[PDB]
């Protein structure tokens, strides 16, 4: 289970789509960039995953 | 074992299933599968003789024979009493009616102390039409409709809606039949089945019993079982005739010589009868042998006495 | 009869008024209920009554396995719908081929 | 009744059906094999541009501004009814997974 770093040293392109509850647009007080520009089920996934 | 000269190993197949093909691969499951590899040599058996089945193995003869058919509930449905009257109407609405009589009542109570009274007389009297009106209307339509629809009894007695489910066991050869049928009335009973699988499917035939009585639902079965499964439940009831007929057989691998006994060695005891006074045996059939008029008759029965307690 | 008895006897109890504007009011408000449960459990069963027609097209039977329709054995009528194309037909022969003997 | 099931619609030509367009339910009935699911396909197909829909919420449009029934997920429907409560689900899961 110390798998978890043990990928920590790289990166991989994430495609999606967009749709509620799962991957949208964040909202904005200020504008939005990158891979903080969304919310979402699986947005919120990926971090934990 | 006794008539061949054989001996045997009991063994329940692994899945639990009657077995039939995959639907692509061409491959079977269950018994089937096992017979087919050889993997056993005899499935004495609840078999069902299909073409399918002789297409690939080969079963004894057809010796207890059968035929698809239904299985139900009594049910032994009522509600009968007052708790039933009230529903042409709202049970306010039914309420209000006596706060609604004695508005007019109370009119005279108090218009004495005959033009006036007569004229509203009308609206008590072309009033309570409307009720009594929509009373009938409201009462029939309840009726027509919960008559035209039911009782029915019969395969296309289901096929007639969806409001009574069905279905049998996976790799059923019913259920293949039902599958492997082109009669619109049974063809379109499938094409019910195969939508809602999981709801209709169940893994037993004492699993689906409980399908029976644990919601309006009808189930597929072989005739032999079903008398039985009702004599061991006064609970349950069958419908229809037979779909259909076949028998049980004796599982063998196809044309594996085996049955050549078996081809004989039934026939005798059931040609003596013994299998029959088996079939006695098991089939011991211990038991089971084979309204809403009156909710209003004690509102009748009710101010009868209320006079009583009038003036003595 | 009954009911209508133990009401009508009352007037034996008084020989040997609100008494009275009770009884027949719920008498009436009951006994016109019987009336309409008499009408609709009637109606109830006429219009179930105007709904068969049983048949007129073969289509009538093809849907309805609750009768036996077959014919002639080697006839062109057997030849016809076991060779025939139709839906209905082919339908209605996997009917009788159901049921061959 | 008027629906309970998706054979409820699949009989009656009156109301629009379709899903997502290159989703998987779209893939299913077009690859689908039951009877009904095949003549549930063959429906949208002859009204490929019109029925199907490129967005979930582009086919919640059509509900709300047709005679439309989505044939969504789940747990988007579960959701989508959580959310906005003008609309409701039809029977149980076509297809598990
Ligand atoms: C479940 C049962 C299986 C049936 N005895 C068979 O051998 O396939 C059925 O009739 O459907
Ligand atoms: C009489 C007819 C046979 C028909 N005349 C024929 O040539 O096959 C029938 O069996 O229905
Ligand atoms: C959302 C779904 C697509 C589905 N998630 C897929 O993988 O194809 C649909 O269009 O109905």
């Amino acid at each position: 289970a110390n798998i978890t770093d043990s990928l920590s040293n790289r990166s991989l392109i994430v495609t999606t789509i967009l749709e509620e509850p799962y991957v949208l647009f964040k909202k904005s007080d200020k504008p939005l960039y990158g891979n903080d520009r969304f919310e979402g089920y699986c947005i919120d996934l990926l971090r934990e995953l | 074992s006794t008539i061949l000269g054989f001996t045997y190993e009991i063994r329940l197949v692994e899945d639990g299933k009657y077995g039939a093909q995959d639907d692509v691969n061409g491959q079977w499951n269950g018994m089937v599968r096992e017979l087919i590899d050889h993997k056993a040599d005899l499935a004495v058996a609840p078999l069902t003789i299909t073409y399918v089945r002789e297409k690939v193995i080969d079963f004894s003869k057809p010796f207890m024979t059968l035929g698809i058919s239904i299985l139900y509930r009594k049910p032994n449905g009522t509600n009968p009493g007052v708790f039933s009257f009230l529903n042409p109407l709202s049970p306010d609405i039914w309420m209000y009616v006596l706060l609604a009589y004695l508005g007019v009542s109370v009119v005279l109570f108090v218009i004495a102390r005959a033009l006036s009274t007569r004229i509203v007389g009308g609206i008590w009297w072309f009033f309570t039409l409307i009720i009594i009106s929509s009373y009938t209307a409201n009462l029939a339509a309840f009726l027509t409709v919960e008559r035209m629809e039911s009782p029915i009894d019969s395969a296309d007695d289901l096929a007639k809606q969806t409001k009574i489910e069905y279905g049998a066991v996976e790799d059923g050869s019913t259920m293949t039949f039902f599958k492997k049928s082109k009669i619109s009335t049974y063809d379109k009973m499938w094409a019910f089945m195969s939508s809602r699988r999981q709801s209709v499917l169940v893994k037993s035939s004492e699993e689906g019993i409980q399908r029976v009585l644990t919601s309006d639902y009808a189930l597929l079965m072989e005739s032999t079982t079903i008398e039985f499964v009702t004599q061991r439940n006064c609970n349950l009831t069958q419908i229809g005739g037979l779909i259909d007929s076949k028998g049980y057989g004796v599982g063998t691998p196809m044309g594996s010589p085996y049955r050549d006994k078996i081809t004989i060695a039934i026939l005798q005891l059931q040609e003596e009868g013994k299998l029959h006074m088996m079939k006695e045996k098991w089939w011991r059939g211990n038991g089971c042998p084979e309204q809403n008029i009156g909710g209003i008759f004690i509102v009748l029965a009710a101010g009868l006495v209320l006079s009583v307690f009038v003036a003595v």
